[PDB]
């Protein structure tokens, strides 16, 4: 059954995908399934830090180490997020499943905050 | 053609290495038409998540390094 | 081990140039020491992977062993 020329298949698959997508946003969130989600967080973080690594030398020296610290803060933020994800998986169906879901969301909040500060610190270094 | 043969031989030797030396291996292959072929000894996502956590130097090779190495035997 | 590692990278390079393919290779050894290879650049290949949402051939250890017995 070659599907290279089946538009019916394409639209049915597209329809099924929107339903699964809708159900995953309404109905959370089996741990173990967290792993690809946190991976994409770590990947998008890597390209950002590598972007900054090649960008820092074009910025004034008086801002180098204020930027390098916000980098390391984001690294700890990621390893911190990974720690909570593994704890939520260990308690898939226990009293503390909800407890570590909340702590992941706290580490997610900190990633957004400390990345925005990394942006604000770089925006300040540009003002020359 | 011989792509399927050489691709599978790559996945086979990676698997042999993962068991012989107790390793975690991920393999990502994009072809000329940008289709994805991937192999992982365990779970692709776990290996890739474990990859991002690694904030640390290590060995990294590329086609340029390999071509130079094979030009001295 | 070190020979098996370079032999695998040497073979990944051969597939890269003989069949015009971008290849990433990620290896953790038994002590979680990292070694890697990218035909062009690891940053761009992984970037290309992140934006790939489409279906693809994905294989694991069980797929290799099954195929090996024919």
């Amino acid at each position: 059954l070659d599907r290279s020329n089946d538009k019916v298949y394409e639209n049915v698959t597209g329809l099924v995908k929107a339903v699964i997508e809708m159900s995953s946003k309404i109905q959370p969130a089996p741990p173990e399934e967290y792993v690809p989600m946190v991976k994409e967080v770590g990947l998008a973080l890597r390209t950002l830090l590598a972007t900054v690594d090649e960008t820092i030398p074009a910025l004034p020296a008086s801002t180098h180490r204020e930027i390098e610290m916000a980098q390391k803060l984001l690294n700890s933020d990621l390893g911190e997020l990974i720690s909570k994800m593994k704890l939520a998986q260990q308690y898939v169906m226990t009293s503390l499943q909800q407890e570590y879901k909340k702590q992941m969301l706290t580490a997610a909040h900190a990633l957004a905050v400390d990345a925005k500060n990394l942006l604000d610190v770089i925006d300040q270094a540009r003002l020359k | 053609v011989t792509f399927t043969k050489r691709k599978f031989g790559l996945m086979k030797k990676a698997y042999e290495l993962s068991v012989l030396c107790d390793c975690e291996i991920a393999l990502i292959i994009f072809n000329s038409t940008n289709k994805l072929f991937q192999y992982a000894s365990t779970d692709m996502d776990k290996v890739l998540l474990k990859y991002t956590e690694y904030n640390e130097p290590h060995e990294s090779r590329t086609n340029s390094d390999i071509v130079e190495a094979l030009n001295k035997k």
